[PDB]
């Protein structure tokens, strides 16, 4: 169930995953399913590994990672993303990034994580009336804003997809303008 | 009236808590206590 | 503790410092027992007594205690909600403070006799100076 592969990935135990992986496998369903998000949010397990970190290691994740590619489900896994109108777009290398875990982005990104994903959530725009973080809305303008220059050193100089410095978000803002 | 965590019988703390925002920029902390995953209000 | 606070550097320093120390210990030893609320004869409790007898420093520590020990955390008066960023949610505890208790401390603070010390700074410390504002913009600015 959903809620059994929450709870584990939350309390970081990998033990109940070893049925989960055979049981995915045999039962012929994919972690892309809506039945293994939240309907209203739609966080999947890997968001909800990577917000619960303890001394910014994990080692759950790897073994979901292990899975994924096992069925072949890492193109549409790993660029999951909230469909809630406050998080709206919101990624997990967005997760990554802000917690300062270099090797979570690393790992994410050699596995075929998107760096032009968009964050334009009600969150992240800039809003007077509400609380709130405006950062632009790409990885490399929330590394660059967040103070991690080694990350967005890496972003632009990424072997498997080099990050853009001319992108523009939204309402146009280009790195320098965040 | 908010939730705030566990009192040490392990029954429900609640509180009327008034809430405040704050920006720090030196700090750069990652590793501190927190009561909710997303960060957000509603 | 609170009866030997004077308001100077040093002693208010020393005077939080045992008063957390004792606070932690009592926690400890006696989980289900609420050290703050017992009362002198006159009725007043560790945080009235400073409020009125105007010990600013005391007062300022009690208001935001923050205690991230695991085993006794309850005690804390300011907890952090959440944070993505630079950016940070707290919270305050307002248990005795918004004037729906017998004597809060506001109510403490703001009928004083003129006699306490320095009555005028005490409502400068966070939570207290928040609470009037907010409570001056939702609805009595229009009464007044």
């Amino acid at each position: 169930d959903r809620r059994s592969i929450f709870d584990a990935v939350a309390q970081s135990n990998c033990q109940e995953l070893e049925s989960l992986l055979p049981f995915l496998q045999r039962s012929k369903k994919r972690l892309t399913d809506s039945e293994f998000k939240d309907p209203e949010t739609g966080k999947t397990c890997l968001l909800k590994a990577m917000l619960n970190l303890h001394n910014g290691q994990n080692d759950t994740i790897a073994l979901l990672l292990d899975v994924a590619r096992k069925t072949d489900s890492l193109k549409q896994f790993v660029n999951a993303s909230y469909t809630d109108s406050y998080y709206k777009g919101q990624t997990a290398l967005h997760i990554a990034i802000e917690r300062r875990n270099m090797t979570l982005v690393t790992l994410l990104v050699e596995n075929g994580a998107d760096v032009q994903a968009a964050a334009n959530g009600d969150f992240f725009k800039k809003t007077k009336g509400r609380p709130g973080f405006y950062f632009g809305e790409l990885p490399l303008s929330l590394a660059a804003c967040t103070n991690q220059l080694a990350i967005v050193k890496f972003l632009l100089q990424n072997s498997w997809q080099p990050a853009d410095i001319s992108a523009r978000d939204s309402v146009g803002n280009t790195v320098l303008h965040a | 009236l908010l939730q705030v965590g566990f009192t040490p019988d392990g029954k429900d703390d609640y509180r009327w808590c008034f809430r405040v925002d704050e920006v720090n920029w030196t700090t750069w902390n990652t590793n501190v206590g927190i009561i909710n995953e997303d960060p957000g209000n509603c | 503790l609170v009866e030997v606070a004077d308001n100077t550097v040093d002693n208010t320093k020393f005077v939080t410092s045992m008063y957390n120390e004792i606070l932690i210990l009592g926690a400890k030893l006696h989980p289900t027992l609420k050290l703050e609320e017992i009362t002198n004869r006159k009725g007043l409790t560790p945080l009235a007594l400073a409020a009125s007898s105007g010990k600013i420093g005391v007062l300022a520590y009690i208001l935001q205690r923050e205690i991230h020990e695991p085993e006794c955390r309850h005690l804390s008066r300011k907890f952090t909600e959440w944070a993505y960023g630079p950016v940070h949610s707290s919270l305050y505890d307002l248990s005795c403070i918004d004037t729906c208790e017998k004597n809060s401390v506001l109510e403490v603070i703001a009928y004083s006799s003129s006699e306490t010390p320095n009555r005028h700074d005490m409502l400068l410390v966070e939570p207290l100076n928040r609470l009037l504002q907010d409570k001056w913009d939702r609805f009595v600015k229009r009464i007044f």
